[PDB]
Parts: C-alpha cells; sequence; structure tokens
DNA sequence: GCATCCGTGAATCGAGG
DNA sequence: GTGTCAGTAGCTGTCACGGATGC
RNA sequence: CUCGA
C-alpha cells in the first residue's frame, strides 16, 4: 500500500500541503485514516441527474 | 575528480533499481548458527 | 443481498470501538512498548474476525476472551526468539565498536612477496599468479614441477633476507 | 519581468545583473531589484552549495 | 457511497494523495499562482508566493511529486546497520534493524490481511500502522510520540544518523581522526628557542 | 487578519568505569 | 488452544526566536 | 556516569 514520506508531510512547511493546497491537519486526517477524501467527482452526470 | 553532486527524489523505479532484491521475511539471522537467514534483513 | 457482506464489517466496527482502544493497554502493561502492542492488538482482532463462535453470544463477555488471546502471543513473543538477541543496541551508548585491524603486517608480508617476485623468471611468474595447465598449453607435471621450484626459489630468496 | 526568477526570491546581486543582462539584451523586461539585508544565519543557510 | 457514489469518487490515506497527484495539473496550477502574484493583497500574496516556491519546482526540473509518495522503502546496507555480539553471549543490534523489523511485519501483515479479505477497518487500520511505521524509519518522533526502545528510550533513526555533532556530517565529515598523532601533558622548556 | 505553537538552535578536546 | 473483574509510566524544574499553523 | 584544561 502506498505510503507518505514524513519528510515531505511533517516538516514544516508541509511541502504536500503546499502542492495541494490542503492544510497540514486536513492532510494530517487524510494520511493517518481520520478523514475520506474526494479523488475525482463526476460534475456532469450530477448536473444531468 | 568529479564536478557535480546532484540530488533529487527518488523514483519508486529507481529504488528497485538499486536493490539487489527485495526483503520478504523479516528475520534477522539465526541464533546458533549465526547464518543469515535467506530473504531476511541480512540475505547473502 | 449486499446488506449482509456489509453487516460483517458493520459488526467489527463495533467491537473494535468498545474493545481495541482496552485490549492496547493490557499488552502495553505486559510489554512496555506500545509499537508491539498495536502490533499485537491487530493481530488477536484479526483472530476474532476469524473465530465467529466468541462473538456471536452477544450476552457473553468477549473482552474477557480476547486478554487471553493477546497475553498467550506476548509470550509466543518471549520464546527462544527473544532470548538471545532482545539485549542491547549498538546505537546505545554502552556497546563496542566493530573495529577492523591496522592492515600493517598483511602489507609488510605482501611488500616482502613482491619484492622476492623480481627475483623470478616470468614462466614462473605467470604459473604462481594463478588445473592451471589449460591455459599455460603445458603438461600438469610440468605445472607441479614449475610449482615446486619456483616455491622453493622464493623460500629461498625469503630466507636469505632472514624472514 | 522577463527572467524566471521567482519573485520574492532573494538572489545574489551577481547573478541578478547578469541575468538582467542577457535579457536586457534580448529584448525582454529585466528583473527589478531591491536591496535586501540578510542574517548571517539565513544567508548561510541561502549559499548554493 | 451508498446513494450517490456512482457519481464520485473518494479514498482514504496514502494511497488517496497519490491519486490526488496524479490528478493533478502542475504547470496549470503554477500559472494560477503566478496570475495571483502579479496583482494581490501581500496578505493573500506571500501564502501564493510560497506555494510556487514549491509548485515551480517540480514544474522545471522535470521531475514528478509522484515521488513524494513510495511503493517501495530502500533496505541500508547491513555493515551499515551491524549486529554484534556481546562477551556474554547475548547479541546487541543497531536500531535501524528493529525498525525495519517492525516495517517489514506490518507490511506482511497488510499483505495477508489484503489476501484473507479482512474486513475494511483492519485493512486501512493496518495501512495506518504501516504509514506511522515508515514514518519513524526515516525520522523517528518527527510526527507525535518517538517509538520507545527498552528503558522508554527514542530509537535512532535513519535522519538521526545526519544531525547535530553526532551526525555524519559534523562528527565524521567535518573532522576525522587522523593516523599518526598523539597527546601529552604540557611543560615549559625556557632553554627551547621559539622554534 | 493575528495569536498560538511548532521547530530550530545552544564550545573544543581529553581519561576511566 | 485461548474465553466471569481482568486496562502505561512518566512527567514541565530550559529558553530565545522566527514563521507556518490554526481560530 | 565522574572528572581535567
Amino acid at each position: 500500500a502506498p505510503v507518505t514520506h514524513i519528510w515531505y508531510f511533517k516538516g514544516v512547511p508541509s511541502r504536500l500541503g503546499y502542492l495541494l493546497d490542503l492544510a497540514p491537519k486536513d492532510l494530517e486526517k487524510i494520511i493517518y485514516f481520520a478523514a475520506y477524501v474526494i479523488t475525482s467527482v463526476d460534475e456532469e452526470m450530477r448536473h444531468n441527474e | 575528480f568529479f564536478d557535480e553532486l546532484r540530488i533529487g527524489l527518488a523514483t519508486a523505479e529507481d529504488i528497485r533499481q538499486w536493490s539487489y532484491g527485495e526483503v520478504k521475511k523479516p528475520e534477522t539471522i539465526n541464533y546458533r548458527t549465526l547464518k543469515p537467514e535467506k530473504d531476511g534483513l541480512f540475505c547473502e | 443481498v449486499s446488506g449482509a457482506a456489509a453487516a460483517e464489517a458493520a459488526l467489527m466496527r463495533a467491537l473494535y470501538d468498545e474493545h481495541a482502544a482496552v485490549l492496547w493497554r493490557y499488552a502495553l502493561r505486559l510489554t512496555g512498548d506500545a509499537a508491539q502492542a498495536e502490533d499485537v492488538v491487530q493481530e488477536t482482532l484479526l483472530r476474532a474476525w476469524q473465530h465467529p463462535e466468541v462473538i456471536g453470544d452477544t450476552a457473553r463477555p468477549a473482552r474477557a476472551w480476547l486478554f487471553t488471546v493477546a497475553r498467550n502471543m506476548i509470550i509466543d513473543e518471549r520464546r527462544s526468539a527473544r532470548f538471545r538477541n532482545v539485549v542491547g543496541s549498538t546505537d546505545q551508548s554502552g556497546t563496542p565498536e566493530q573495529s577492523t585491524p591496522d592492515e600493517v603486517n598483511a602489507a609488510l608480508d605482501r611488500l616482502l612477496i613482491a619484492d622476492a617476485l623480481a627475483q623470478l623468471s616470468a614462466e614462473h611468474r605467470a604459473v604462481i599468479q594463478r588445473q592451471i595447465a589449460t591455459d599455460l598449453g603445458i603438461a600438469e607435471g610440468t605445472v607441479k614441477s614449475r610449482l615446486h621450484y619456483a616455491v622453493r626459489a622464493l623460500r629461498l630468496t625469503l630466507q636469505e633476507l632472514g624472514v | 519581468g522577463s527572467t524566471e526568477f521567482l519573485p520574492g526570491s532573494l538572489i545574489d546581486r551577481a547573478e541578478f545583473e547578469a541575468e538582467n543582462r542577457r535579457v536586457v539584451a534580448e529584448g525582454g523586461e529585466p528583473a527589478a531589484g531591491r536591496p535586501v539585508l540578510m542574517g548571517i544565519t539565513k544567508a548561510s543557510l541561502a549559499t548554493d552549495s | 457511497v451508498d446513494r450517490y457514489g456512482e457519481y464520485f469518487t473518494g479514498a482514504m490515506g496514502a494511497e488517496s494523495i497519490q491519486k490526488l497527484i496524479e490528478n493533478f495539473d502542475i504547470d496549470a496550477e503554477a500559472e494560477s499562482l503566478r496570475d495571483v502574484i502579479r496583482n494581490g493583497k501581500g496578505q493573500k500574496k506571500l501564502r501564493a508566493l510560497k506555494r510556487l516556491k514549491v509548485v515551480a519546482a517540480f514544474q522545471q526540473s522535470g521531475n514528478s511529486p509522484m515521488g513524494m509518495v513510495l511503493d517501495a522503502v530502500p533496505v541500508i546496507p547491513p555493515e551499515l546497520r551491524p549486529m554484534v555480539q556481546l562477551d556474554g553471549g547475548r547479541f546487541a543490534t543497531s536500531d535501524l534493524n528493529d525498525l525495519y523489523r517492525r516495517v517489514i511485519n506490518r507490511n506482511n501483515r497488510l499483505k495477508r490481511l489484503i489476501d484473507l479479505g479482512a474486513p475494511e477497518i483492519i485493512v486501512n487500520n493496518e495501512k495506518r500502522m504501516l504509514q506511522e511505521s515508515v514514518d519513524a524509519l526515516f525520522d523517528n518522533g518527527r510526527r507525535g510520540r518517538p517509538v520507545t526502545g527498552p528503558g522508554n528510550r527514542p530509537l535512532k533513526s535513519l535522519s538521526d544518523l545526519l544531525k547535530g555533532k553526532q551526525g555524519r556530517f559534523r562528527q565524521n565529515l567535518l573532522g576525522k581522526r587522523v593516523d599518526y598523532s598523539g597527546r601529552s601533558v604540557i611543560v615549559v622548556g625556557p632553554q627551547l628557542k621559539l622554534h
């Protein structure tokens, strides 16, 4: 299972957080299975339904 | 004599290209024969 | 239907939230290492999911069964696999250092051996620096001999120097 | 301007003038400058090596 | 997921961030940041400047941000994590061996769980432990509480091999120990010449 | 938009147990 | 194979400083 | 750990 390199997550400033515009705390919840995250959403199908 | 020293992110492919094999088993050695267990952290 | 395959999970996640955070503390006190406790907890609960004959009787204490499962696994780790190794750590301030000798002798020996090689003939040389009879294109008795006489010239030179 | 210098970054006043030398002669806009004082620690971490 | 699962896709853990990096247009976000930079309030401009400093790196250098998520971890050669024997018949081992060993254990358990179809809760709560263990291997203690060894002693990580006075850089590179050298007490020798 | 809190740093060599 | 309560030690007696982190 | 400039 893929895993994140702590240096780029927790190291300040959170490099991943800067790359994805994701807050460090949100990213922490994501990586350590505290919250789900939406990868993709078919907005057109949703509009049509 | 070598001019530059480059550093960058290691691709998964680079990590696999370095390794001479995967460490499957978690064993270290045998505490009687002092021989390293196969596919362990000391696999010969 | 599919609701049942989901009911399996919804049944496990309901014992987690009530027994995992407590089982952890037990293995913690018994091992003094939260990491191994984290491991043992998952091992235990996996077995639990594998032994449904225990949670089915909801009205009975399940935690009580879990504690014994864990308590047994910990000592299984205190088995022969622990007695020999668990002692020290290299980076722990209290262990020596793998020290390698100073190559003085070996180097002086080879420096002499190299000085009693200029005192040779190129053929004795090519033979000593190597069954060889297959390459150099000579007999095996020629080998045996050239080896013999060459080694004796070498011993002669060496003892001439006072070895 | 026409340089690849990330605005807000602190760059040695030699490379700045050399790069604006090439760009001024190239037709593009030379990067703007403003003298900046750095403490010894921060300048030491900013070395090219 | 039970209601509107056909319209979106969601995930958890580190694999999800891997996916996010995959579905990410580096150049586009870089240009969005530059547009914010050309004309913006300092309050909301410093944040964008510092973000560009990161994104433009991946943009120019031609290395993918996917590198920040690992599919395989390297194992340091054995002589740099040596295992020595004690004069009492027992053994002492480098801390890296304990860390690598814990990581290997959790990884093989993840393989088992994936094969056995364990409940999703166990698989995810195991992936989290693998994450924490690789975090410890690389920079133990960086996040939260360190991995205690025997005696509630924090174990040394790979990144602990380099920091400070005892790190490789300052201890074994900027200053070595040298052959052909000695030391002793000093005494004044008045009859000596200056040279 | 601003206070909190995180992470960084903190002399050199040397002896013995 | 496992099945009645069955649940850390230790510890805050450092500090100045900058800046991302967070309400 | 204890110690010397």
